[PDB]
């Protein structure tokens, strides 16, 4: 569970104490070097497309620290990555690079989508506009949680080290990066065919390895445990045949769509839900 | 692959596909080059993908790359409508084709010929530029020498003689005569008799002005 | 103002050991003098210009933001609601704000229990700015850059020299003010509204 | 990356899109054409040419691909200057020049109408064929009943009368004669004030003026 | 590849190529659309195509991918037999047909210039329409003031007067006559002497009305 903390001018460590117990009896979990770059969101965009860098002008406004301008090869190796708080996982983009419009706002520019299932949390919901875009760093933490503890609304002392309960903000949360699996939508390839057999084939799309494309023979592996992919009906958003199949190809029957009604170019959605765990 | 992705590899393919690509030819590009969408850049050509004037350029995540023109693609010319295509040193300007289409809308007519002459079904409406009238020989025509296929009251204005056998596509072409004005072409046998064969006719109609 | 807000600069504490210097002083205090009988909390209350009756007792803000946890209400006048009367200098008077109403009544119990006898002095200061004439009781009774406490004198009309006097206290009742007294988890004073 | 190279993909888009063929109409593709080169082999053609005839082979650094071509894809033949598309199916020379690109000018004159009449700036450009003066009303004309595009001094040269109606592309064509010397367009109102209208122009000019 | 089939790469490739489009304006898709062949759905078509009626349905392997066309997407309707570019908002067709294709020969010729009168060969190609005559001149023409390019006997065809100098470009139309009929354009000169110089001469031959 990473906690990167936005110290308001303090010099010295952060102690990031995890608590189950309401009233705050804290065991600590975590600390923090100095105050994590974090950045805040003064525009709303709409998802960008999967794996393709976009221009959209995302203005940030850095809560501490500076954005920096790169090339996009650093990024393609991995540089330039922050994560705006999202629904559900947070969403990070590999955007090539960011422009100074002011002091603390940054254009990111060239937003890459869609790696790790970055993309999967904006197609739901594109992002609002505002929103705690945080760069990866050494002050994020992200140790110290037991199996047990994702899941569990466990108050969290995050604050200074002399600071704690109400000082350092105690507040029940939860992690999902477990849940968080096999978050790109499995590729699909619906295959529309006589007697409405559409095969929504769903080649395993992995987050934890990466979205790898097969590369001098590297094919892509699993690593998610076992998803079961997931279509949603196009004429009604609850869909009115639930398939959740481990297959990645997952045939039609005229009969379900005589039964009830299901479009023959009908949108299909693929929600990933996890054998592992739940739809990730 | 991991080196080049899916998408890597189709933002090449889609710049190296002759895209019609909009020269306005200023110092400095449009303010929002849409993906996958260049502006030719113009000798002189400055600023962003100014890099390589008389090249075009792309933005693509941002980043206006300039595309090395490649002869033989044709990148025509949006902005002034004008084909170019690249010649490796200039932009040769190919055939050029508005805000009003010279809209082709050829009306097709199969007479069967018969008796000596048959007018051509097919009418060419006013303010239609006909660049030629077809004359295909559907059936064997018996007797009849030639495919007379002239703008009425001249067979032989245009396509006086186009032997009239069968299998045989008699398309003749009103060259130096834009009839712009409507004509109902007749079509004659040169001094023989139509009947017995079949001309199938196509009248080319070119309106210009046609919206888009 | 700025950004979000940075929870530094501890009030009444100019102090490198960032202890509020109140009760530090009174140790200080305490230490070198025996007799402990010191106690004056004269407030700095703001009042206005040097004609009377003219003149509102009414207390103004230290700043316009430099938002606090604590808030401050006298006489009705709160943090937000009142204007700046501390600008630091360039032109502009560093005054000094009233202090809260909380700060009143946590000085009383500190001081109780202390040796130290507590009374309280009431002062009012007038600090009217410049750019008005020569501050003046009567005769001009002009206003200007400082006027002394007890300098103030009615000269609009001899027979509404009373009226002037009562416009300048008003008439306070007990009820009229009222005190939401609010207390911490501690249970000390938090907020004397 | 090594199972697709971009070598693969960047020839594969070379050799499929419509390139200028540089084809000299030989039984045997040159021994050294240039890089990435499309040469359609004619028919009867001996010699080398992997491809068969009525195939374009595309010499690759000496390697010629035998790529059938692509249908509706451009193969302009360098030698002959002709266009010619493949269909599919067969090679067809479309539309074409001899050294003489031809270039249809589109000239947009927009003219306040004002006054009596008004002179667009829409000038021939030197030795270009007009196939059709189109004249779009902008905005409503005041008082005009009728445009009255032509050349200065005479308002009858085409579209005599036209429109002054509000968003009216009417046409003034010039039909079967073309004013190949340069020219410019006058337009008139038909018997009335021109004032307080807008003009819009669709000059349509095929100048055969660039070398091939 | 595989993730990415080389034949997803090939489909890709027809579909971005500009195609000869069938525009044969059915509500319903053929049943058999030839294989990598693009055949437009109508706006308002029914059924198949359904995905964006008025984008081009290309068959492969028998699966109709309704491309969606862009700005300046130019296919040529094979119905109609124009070369229709969707501007982006909406089909756009190009000035032109009927099977016809314009057949070009080249004739670029040198023709050395040795005294004042001499005799160009490119005769046309019987009714074969000539949009203009190409004009250049290749080495410098000594005592030449004017150059009468024309049918012999009658210079006037084409410029009679244009310059006689050297590398000089007289490229032109001749009129708004096209010459259908085989003829000469004989260089005479106006009182210059043409010796010492060459000429480069072409007349651009188009050949309508040609089938495919």
């Amino acid at each position: 569970g990473f906690i990167a903390a936005h110290a308001e001018p303090w010099p010295g460590a952060m102690l990031h104490s995890r608590g189950s117990t309401p009233e705050g009896s804290f065991t600590l979990a975590a600390e923090a070097d100095a105050r994590a770059t974090i950045g805040r969101t003064t525009a709303a965009l709409p998802p960008a497309p999967a794996h393709v860098w976009t221009p959209g002008p995302l203005v940030v406004t850095l809560f501490s620290g500076a954005l920096v301008g790169r090339p996009d090869l650093d990024v393609l190796d991995g540089a330039n990555a922050l994560a705006i708080q999202h629904p559900d996982g947070w969403e990070v983009v590999q955007f090539r690079e960011a422009t100074l419009t002011a002091d603390r706002t940054w254009r990111l520019e060239g937003l890459l989508r869609g790696q790790r299932g970055t993309d999967g949390i904006v197609g739901p919901a594109p992002l609002p506009a505002g929103a705690a875009v945080v760069a990866i760093d050494t002050a994020l933490v992200a140790a110290g949680l037991s199996a047990d503890d994702p899941g569990r609304a466990l108050w969290w002392r995050s604050g200074p080290d002399a600071a704690s309960l109400a000082a350092a903000p105690l507040r029940p949360h939860t992690f999902t990066a477990a849940g968080l699996r096999a978050f790109p939508p499995a590729h699909l390839r619906a295959v529309v065919t006589g007697g409405g057999d559409t095969s929504l084939s769903w080649v395993p799309r992995s987050r934890l390895v990466g979205t790898t494309w097969p590369d001098n023979g590297a094919p892509i592996p699993s690593g998610e445990g076992l998803e079961r992919y997931q279509v949603t009906i196009g004429p009604t958003a609850a869909p009115v045949r639930v398939i959740l199949a481990d297959t990645p190809a997952a045939t039609y029957t005229a009969a379900e769509r005589a039964a009830d009604g299901i479009a023959a170019p009908f949108r299909v959605a693929v929600s990933q839900i996890s054998e592992t765990t739940g739809p990730g | 692959g991991q080196h080049v992705t899916h998408n890597e590899a189709l933002d090449m393919i889609d710049a190296l596909a002759p895209r019609v690509v909009l020269s306005d030819s200023l110092a400095t590009p449009p303010p929002a080059p849409p993906d996958r969408s260049a502006w030719i850049v113009p000798p002189g050509g400055s600023g962003f993908g100014g890099a390589g004037p008389g090249q075009i350029a792309l933005r693509l995540g941002g980043v206006w790359h300039a595309i090395t023109p490649a002869q033989g693609a044709r990148w025509r010319v949006l902005d002034r409508g004008a084909a170019v295509i690249w010649s490796g040193t200039s932009w040769r300007p190919a055939d050029v084709s508005l805000g009003s289409t010279l809209g082709l809308a050829t009306i097709e007519a199969t007479v069967t010929a018969t008796g000596p002459s048959v007018t051509a079904p097919a009418l060419i409406p006013p303010r239609a530029i006909v660049l030629g009238v077809t004359s295909w020989t559907v059936q064997a025509v018996t007797g009849a020498t030639s495919y007379r296929v002239g703008v009425p009251g001249e067979p032989d204005k245009f396509g006086a003689s186009l032997g009239a056998a069968p299998g045989s596509s008699n398309i003749g072409v009103v060259g130096p005569f834009a009839t712009y004005a409507p004509t109902d072409v007749v079509v004659t046998a040169e001094g023989a008799d139509f009947t017995g064969g079949t001309i199938g006719l196509a009248a080319s109609v070119i309106l210009p002005g046609a919206p888009v | 103002d700025g950004a979000d807000v940075v929870w530094e600069g501890p009030e009444n504490c100019n102090r490198y050991s960032r202890i509020s210097d109140w009760s530090l002083s009174m140790d200080h205090l305490k230490n070198t003098l025996p007799a402990v009988q010191t106690v004056s909390l004269v407030v700095a209350w703001f009042g206005t210009d040097l004609r009377a009756g003219l003149c509102r007792f009414e207390p103004r803000i230290e700043l316009r933001a430099k938002r606090t946890s604590i808030e401050w209400i006298a006489a009705g006048l709160n943090r937000g609601s009142a204007t700046e009367v501390s600008r630091d200098e360039n032109d502009r008077p560093a005054f000094g704000s009233s202090p809260a109403d909380v700060s009143v009544v946590r000085a009383i119990m500190d001081l109780k229990a202390r040796g130290f006898r507590v009374v309280l002095y009431p002062f009012v200061m007038m600090d009217v700015t410049a750019d008005q004439a020569l501050p003046s009781p009567a005769g001009t009774g002009a206003q200007g850059a400082y006027p002394w406490r007890g300098r103030i004198m009615p000269d609009v009309t001899g027979g509404r020299v009373s009226d002037q006097i009562a416009a300048l206290m008003g008439t306070a009742q007990p009820d009229d003010f009222t005190a939401a007294v609010t207390r911490n988890k501690s249970g000390e004073i938090s907020q004397v509204n």
